């Protein structure tokens, strides 16, 4: 073989059956047993087949197309090879890592050109594309880095069906022991469009993540977890000390033994180490009687008790600076504590599973537990019931400070089915605002009508907010408030006669105030806020309540609005006041001191980060002056926006946060911007109309967010001297898209800004206003009218535009869509 | 808060000074906690055993090798062809693992010191040696055997015969075969199912457990090898050198940092039997352990032995 | 049963089944397929999916046939009897028996208090006694063996919420499914649970076209709405997403009643089907049923009305009174 590479190299063909096919079809025996005893013959064809095939540039230029005519099937040929070898899942290392080189070398040609277009078709093209993906998640690191590198060199020009399986390969690589993997996975993960990473599709490796965890789960207790390592997990969870110093694997193989299922590929996933170290704590703590080392049988449970009551009483007044819970040294100390608090959640529910199977039973959910264990906790079953109840409420409240409403949603269940004979109305506040922010408005009207068994008729209008109806949601607020306190509040809006055809105790009224501002917050009505505030502040000093307040910092709401206004003095003037980091004119520390734990605050930070950026970048602007200062606190921000995505993966979510995502890529976007000055594509948002398809479920939030960081871009254009990559066709496209949500939630207001700012109080209003996008815009003005109530303009308008269409070049889908829906 | 750990030994102990005494300074570093774990290994003059405790218990390939919890051989001292470890040491995890090592058996640097300072030293170095494998052999639970080159055919019949001087329905550890410096000939199949044939048939009577324990197939070292290739695979195990026209860029087999790590998993998840009918805690362990080598210090089977040569 | 080892490595359970047409069977499932296509467009927007779990049915011949055997789901009976095994252990600090057996030793003293006894006709039983021994073996047993069950087998809160959420819509869709067909003999054995992703599936069809009707004891309930069924659905019961799940699929089959009236009158006319005019009755009650028109002269319900109806209807003390003891409508 290694003399026959001097004439395979060669660059001179009949002569005999020719090297290519001597090296790829007439020998491939060496694949199927040689390769098991003898892998180095099939390490020297494979080399032999390279080095030929590398000279030639692996014959790109053969095929889409003497020596040409015999190449000219060639390319196909590779990449079956390649991809049939890459399946096998019982492959040598060296074969693997040279395999690996020529799959990435090839990947990285198949960009070269536009020419290559039609490649990407071929069905070789889709089976390497299927190795690349099947070859990833392995032991290796290398390997890993490697294909991540070769899937992220042709990431775009790809179909969906690969996509899916890359966003979800990247959101269980999230959270890994090494830092390399982790970091190479974000860029891959940044780059796939945010139509496809927030499809409804199913994950096939969270799957098998929580398949691994019920196996483990389901088997018998071995009772190996000794009190050193539960003393080490607790007062890591309890005060962040673990004194260990890559501990959970360590940990894990040394609670192993040899003489009595996990796959090992999952070992090095700190989600699965953290579940199992949790689930044996818990284990461990049942079975020792209750007798751990913190204490007695009641030490342990006055210690839970007295930090959940804490932190409870934390969450009503984010103003007491809980000691290991609210202050941090660093940005890893905040991201700590929140993990640190969702593992006491899970460690407490855990333990009330343990206990329940330890006193009643199941049936082959989990293994039975000893006669002792099991007579100890029948006759303290009282004990432990009526601590559990006591303790309820506090963890309800936990968990919606820890963003978990699935946690205060069973517990609050449990609480209401226990109370079978005011702390109900608490009660049912809390679990309608979980079940809001699960966005599941069913049960919230299930809960209403079970509940008016017993008045509450405000928990529909929660219902509103939870399908996205912020429109109507904020006016029956301030009916409800109207009625419940006697004093005009009402604030001016839009027509409730149309706006209805196109869609008492002191806590409550708290409550629905606090509600119908973030109800106005979220469609982005700044001066709508305004309004709110100054109606709330007058009901307030017409009642002297003394008991309400809106929870909402208004300076960083007017920081907003001078933002997006585009007044970047009085902004500046306003984020000087918020705390953190001052305004860029160490890099660590960029959050501020006692911070809680709750992850709107830390969406605020970022939020504020961002602002802060943006508005030192237009500063500079009117290339290393105040470039690179700026790529480091976008590059922190962007590393501190990934945690909220790392805490979805550690549990099994089958589902990623709106805001984060939408966080994070705004983030990478305005770091590209600044350090591009708007040159390249990669600097704008992926939000393009495919969303339209497969985000059906989600808000208008999204698009809100969308547009306030893309209008910053479009008005600084005006800014820049050199070619930039155009945007108004992004931002026309943004905009149809938000308004075609908007509208269909029945957000007649924001659709008819969206749709009047696109175009660049009374129903009469609209029909005397509008009476490449050029037909998408007349159709959605046609729907708007019609949705308002005026279906006779409506429908004139609309077979106006059918009439020109007709007479237009192309007229597509707008003749199509026009006559249909007329 | 008063759940603290003891402490971390930042380096390992000397439990048994060069003149074969009893050190009662480790009691401090224990608990009195059961379950615990013991390693011992026997190995020649340059065969690594401190490396591979050092690699093992608290230390990565990464680090120097001056910062070794096992102070290792050095580039200066081989030219003397001395050794390293005296006597035996002493070091615990973070883990609540304890780790034993030893020196060097029939090492003629320890004759040649000896010469310079009761028949004559040979028989008290080859007492010495089969001391220490009796106390390791009694109080340990697996006991790893660092080789550099195979085929020895000595340290077979050493291990077999030092089964029969021990003090005291019997405890035997576990016996672990490691091959340190492995060539790329070695990471063969066919050189495989040599050696695995060649250690059967050498350990026919070892009356040990040496089988059935830290299989290197199911490490997926060979991805291709089936399990009915080997007849009997024993608990053995390969670590490669640290990290050619005919075949240019063929390693011919993994990465020493994977089978390190490998080896560690493996020996951390080693099963832990009653060395005793009760109980043993790590102060009583330690106590046990002292009790069984002043025994075995005068003991008689040892004396007969060295008599007979 | 036999098992069938593919190329992917992954093997298949089957069941050969024989002195037995089949035919009819095949139709149904066809029946199911089509109803699940229909909620594709509507399963791109929600996260629930809208599914109609079911088996692939072939036949061999006339008289044998093949059926796909699902794995990964277990009876609802077997949790009922693991409990019983359970309190029976606890006799023992300080054998099981049959329902039939447990439901005859309840009715035996409450009808001989009254004046009749064990030999007297099971149509002339009355109806207070029923009801009373009903309502004593519901209190006698706990309605959280199927909440707790689901609960158990989680792993995270989350993973609970999205159980529960799948479960209760699967339960609503094979409710109205098994209500438009007239799926009947839906006792505990007939019922299976999926632990992975809490999905429901049923098994027999052969009482189907409301044939459990006419028996010897007729049966009035459209679907098992029993205490653990309901129980498990949330502390509502069937007020929450249960009941918009059951109105969203009344609505997209009265929607497209066209094509299932069209598929329905090709299978009557089908020389491979053993229907023993019957055919015609069968086809025309469950044209009536798709209308609206089930009980009324020529008043046509609502989507919600007919709902409510069937909800009433099915959770009836009275209707779960006097139905067959091995249809144990106290667990
Ligand atoms: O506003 P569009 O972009 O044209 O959306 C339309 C339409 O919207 P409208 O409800 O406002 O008419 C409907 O959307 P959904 O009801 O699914 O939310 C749906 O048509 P239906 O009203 O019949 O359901 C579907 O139209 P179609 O069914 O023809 O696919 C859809 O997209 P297209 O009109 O572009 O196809
Ligand atoms: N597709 C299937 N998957 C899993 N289990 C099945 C399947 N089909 C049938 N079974 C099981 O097979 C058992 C035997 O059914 P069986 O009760 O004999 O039906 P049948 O005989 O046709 N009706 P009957 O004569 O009244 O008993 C059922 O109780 C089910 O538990
Ligand atoms: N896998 C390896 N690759 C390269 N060098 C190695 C390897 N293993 C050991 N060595 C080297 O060989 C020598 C082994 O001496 P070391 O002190 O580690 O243990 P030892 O042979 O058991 O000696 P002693 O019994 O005298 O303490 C050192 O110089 C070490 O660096
Ligand atoms: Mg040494």
């Amino acid at each position: 073989l290694s003399a026959l590479t001097t004439i395979g190299n060669a660059k001179n063909w009949a002569l005999s059956p020719t090297v290519f096919a001597l090296l790829s079809k007439n020998l491939m025996i060496v694949h199927s047993d040689l390769a098991v005893h003898f892998p180095a013959i099939q390490y020297a064809v494979l080399y032999t087949l390279y080095s030929h095939c590398t000279r030639h540039d692996h014959f790109i230029s053969s095929s889409l197309s003497t020596v040409t005519t015999a190449t000219k099937k060639h390319f196909s040929i590779i990449l079956n090879l390649l991809g049939i070898l890459l399946k096998k899942d019982n492959l040598n290392q060296d074969t693997r890592k040279l395999l690996m080189t020529w799959a990435l070398e090839a990947a990285v040609l198949m960009r070269k050109s536009e020419t290559y277009a039609p490649l990407f078709s071929l069905p070789s093209f889709h089976k390497f594309c299927k190795g690349l993906l099947a070859n990833t998640l392995v032991e290796d690191v290398n390997i890993c880095l490697q294909a991540c590198s070769s899937l992220h060199a042709l990431s775009s020009s790809l179909p969906d069906d690969l996509l899916q399986r890359c966003v979800d390969v990247c959101r269980v690589q999230l959270v890994h022991s090494g830092t390399r993997i982790r970091q190479a996975f974000g860029k891959l993960l940044k780059s796939i469009p945010l139509d496809v990473v927030l499809s409804n599709n199913n994950h096939t490796e969270i799957q098998e993540i929580s398949l691994a965890l019920r196996s483990h789960m389901s088997k018998a207790p071995s009772n190996t977890f000794h009190p050193q390592d539960f003393s080490d997990v607790i007062s890591f969870i309890l005060y962040g000390n673990s004194h260990r110093t890559n501990w959970l694997e360590r940990l894990f193989y040394s609670c192993q033994r040899l003489d009595k299922t996990i796959p090992r590929n999952l070992l090095k996933t700190d989600a699965v180490l953290w579940q199992w170290a949790i689930w044996e704590a818990a284990q461990f703590t049942v079975l020792s009687k209750l007798r751990t080392p913190l204490g007695r049988a009641q030490d342990t449970f006055q210690t839970i008790e007295g930090i959940i009551r804490s932190l409870a009483a934390h969450t009503l007044n984010p103003d007491q600076d809980v000691s290991q819970w609210t202050t941090a040294d660093n940005d890893e100390g905040h991201g700590n504590n929140q993990l640190r608090l969702v593992l006491l959640l899970q460690y407490l529910e855990n333990l009330e599973k343990l206990m329940y199977n330890a006193y009643e039973g199941c049936a082959n959910a989990l293994t039975s537990p000893p006669k002792v264990i099991r007579t100890f906790f029948y006759t303290n079953r009282q004990t432990c019931q009526d601590w559990l109840t006591r303790i309820r409420l506090s963890i309800m409240r936990v968990g919606l400070l820890a963003g978990q409403p699935a946690v205060t949603v069973r517990h609050g269940f449990d609480l209401l089915t226990e109370m079978k004979t005011n702390e109900l109305e608490v009660t049912i506040m809390m679990v309608v605002e979980a079940l809001c922010e699960l966005h599941c408005p069913e049960a919230i009207q299930g809960i209403a009508v079970w509940s008016s068994s017993i008045n509450l008729l405000w928990i529909n209008s929660v219902a509103q907010q939870a399908e996205g109806r912020f429109e109507k949601a904020s006016v029956e607020y301030q009916e409800h408030l109207c009625a419940m306190t006697g004093v005009d509040c009402c604030i001016s809006s839009f027509d409730k006669s149309v706006l209805t055809l196109a869609n008492s105790s002191p806590e409550v009224i708290n409550y629905l105030g606090n509600k119908a501002c973030e109800c106005y917050i979220s469609i982005a009505d700044w001066a709508a806020v305004q309004e709110w505030q100054n109606s709330i502040h007058d009901l307030k000093k017409s009642t002297s309540s003394t008991s309400l307040n809106l929870k909402a910092d208004f300076n960083y709401i007017k920081s907003l609005s001078s933002f997006e206004s585009g007044k970047f003095v009085e902004c500046t003037e306003q984020l000087e006041l918020l705390p953190g980091e001052n305004i860029n004119l160490d890099m660590k520390k960029l959050l501020p001191n006692m911070l809680s734990p709750d992850p709107r605050e830390l969406q605020k930070s970022i939020e504020v980060q961002l602002l802060r950026s943006s508005v030192c970048l237009a500063t500079a602007l009117n290339w290393q002056s105040i470039t690179e200062n700026v790529v480091k606190y976008l590059k922190q921000t962007s590393r501190i926006a990934i945690g909220p995505l790392r805490l979805s993966t550690l549990t099994v979510s089958q589902s990623l946060p709106v805001l984060s995502t939408l966080q994070l890529y705004c983030s990478s976007a305005l770091e590209n911007t600044v350090s591009n000055r708007l040159s390249t594509e990669d600097c704008l948002i992926p939000l393009f109309s495919e969303a339209l398809r497969s985000c059906k479920q989600h808000d208008v939030r999204p698009w809100m967010q969308a547009l306030r960081y893309t209008m910053y871009q479009n008005q600084l254009l005006e800014k820049i001297k050199e070619q930039t990559v155009p945007i108004r066709s992004h931002l026309m496209e943004l905009g149809l898209t938000a308004a075609k949500f908007a509208r269909k939630r029945g957000n007649v207001s924001l659709a008819t800004r969206l749709l009047a700012q696109c175009s660049e109080t009374t129903a009469q209003d609209l029909v005397q206003h509008f009476k490449k996008w050029g037909p998408e815009l007349d159709i959605e003005k046609t729907k708007l009218l019609y949705t308002a109530g005026q279906s006779t303009h409506a429908m004139e308008m609309l077979s106006s535009c059918a009439i020109s269409f007709c007479k237009s070049v192309k007229a597509e889908y707008a003749v199509a869509k026009s006559i249909l829906t007329l | 808060a008063k759940l603290l750990p003891p402490e971390r030994m930042k380096h390992s102990i000397k439990l048994v000074d060069d003149q074969m005494n009893w050190c009662d300074s480790a009691i401090e570093y224990l608990l009195d906690q059961t379950d615990v774990l013991v390693v011992g290994v026997l190995g020649l003059q340059g065969t690594g055993k401190s490396m591979v405790m050092s690699l093992l218990s608290a230390n990565t390939p990464e680090e120097d090798q001056r910062t070794y919890v096992f102070r290792a051989q050095s580039a200066e001292m081989k030219e003397r062809g001395g050794n390293q470890t005296s006597g035996i040491d002493f070091f615990i995890t973070q883990e609540r693992i304890v780790f034993l090592d030893t020196q060097p058996i029939l090492s003629p640097s320890i004759l040649d010191h000896l010469i310079n300072n009761y028949n004559l030293p040979h028989t008290y170095v080859e007492m010495q040696s089969l001391q220490i494998a009796a106390f390791l052999f009694t109080v340990c639970h697996v006991v790893i055997v660092v080789q550099d080159w195979f085929t020895d055919l000595s340290l077979y019949r050493f291990l077999q015969t030092a089964e029969m001087v021990k003090p005291s329905t019997e405890y035997y550890p576990h016996l672990v075969f490691l091959q340190n410096k492995a060539r790329r000939e070695d990471f063969c199949p066919r050189k495989l199912r040599q050696m695995h044939l060649m250690i059967d048939q050498l350990m026919a009577h070892s009356h040990l457990r040496y089988k059935g324990t830290l299989s290197m197939l199911q490490c997926n070292v060979f991805p291709g090898l089936p399990p009915d290739f080997l007849d009997s695979e024993v608990n053995l195990f390969l670590v490669p050198f640290m990290d050619f026209s005919l075949l240019p860029g063929y390693r011919g087999h993994p990465s020493f940092q994977s089978l390190v790590s490998k080896l560690r998993s493996q020996v951390m998840s080693m099963a832990r039997p009653q060395l005793s009918h009760t109980i043993l805690t790590e102060k009583n362990w330690f106590h046990y352990a002292a009790r069984i080598w002043d025994g075995v210090r005068k003991s008689s089977a040892l004396a007969e032995y060295s008599r007979l040569l | 049963k036999l098992l069938f080892l593919g190329s992917d490595g992954k093997s298949y359970p089957y069941l050969f089944k024989g002195l037995e047409d089949l035919h009819l069977d095949e139709r149904i499932m066809q029946f199911l397929s089509i109803v699940n296509t229909m909620f594709a467009t509507i399963n791109r927007q929600e996260t629930p999916r809208f599914h109609a779990r079911h088996y692939s049915v072939t036949p061999l011949g006339t008289r044998s046939g093949l059926i796909q055997w699902v794995d990964g789901a277990t009876p609802l009976f077997g949790l009922y009897k693991r409990w019983q095994q359970r309190e029976a252990a606890l006799q023992a600090q300080k054998i099981v028996p049959r329902p039939s057996e447990l439901y005859y030793s309840k009715i035996g003293p409450a009808l001989k208090t009254v004046g009749l006894s064990l030999d007297v006709s099971r149509r002339d039983w009355p109806l207070h006694v029923m009801k009373a021994v009903l309502e004593e073996l519901m209190e006698a047993t706990p309605p959280n063996l199927l909440a707790k069950e689901l609960w158990s087998s989680c792993t995270t809160p989350d993973e609970w919420w999205r159980v529960t959420q799948s479960y209760a819509r699967s339960t609503a869709v094979m409710s109205m499914v098994g209500y438009i067909i007239g799926l009947g003999d839906r006792h505990l054995d007939n019922v299976l649970i999926d632990m992975t992703t809490g999905e429901v599936v049923h098994i027999d069809y052969n009482v189907c076209f409301e044939k459990g009707k006419s028996l010897r004891v007729p049966e009035k309930v459209p679907f098992r709405m029993t205490q653990n069924i309901e129980t498990a659905l949330g502390v509502t019961g069937v007020e929450g997403v249960f009941r918009l799940s059951c109105e969203q699929v009344l609505h997209i089959m009265r929607r497209g009643r066209e094509t299932l009236l069209t598929l329905l009158e090709a299978f009557v006319y089908d020389p491979l089907v053993d229907w023993t005019s019957y055919a015609v009755s069968v086809w025309k009650r469950v044209k009536a049923k798709l209308e609206g028109r089930d009980v009324d002269p020529n008043r046509r319900m609502s989507v919600a009305e007919q709902v409510d109806y069937v909800i009433k209807e099915a959770t009836n003390l009275d209707n779960l009174a006097q139905l067959y003891e091995g249809w144990t409508a106290w667990v």
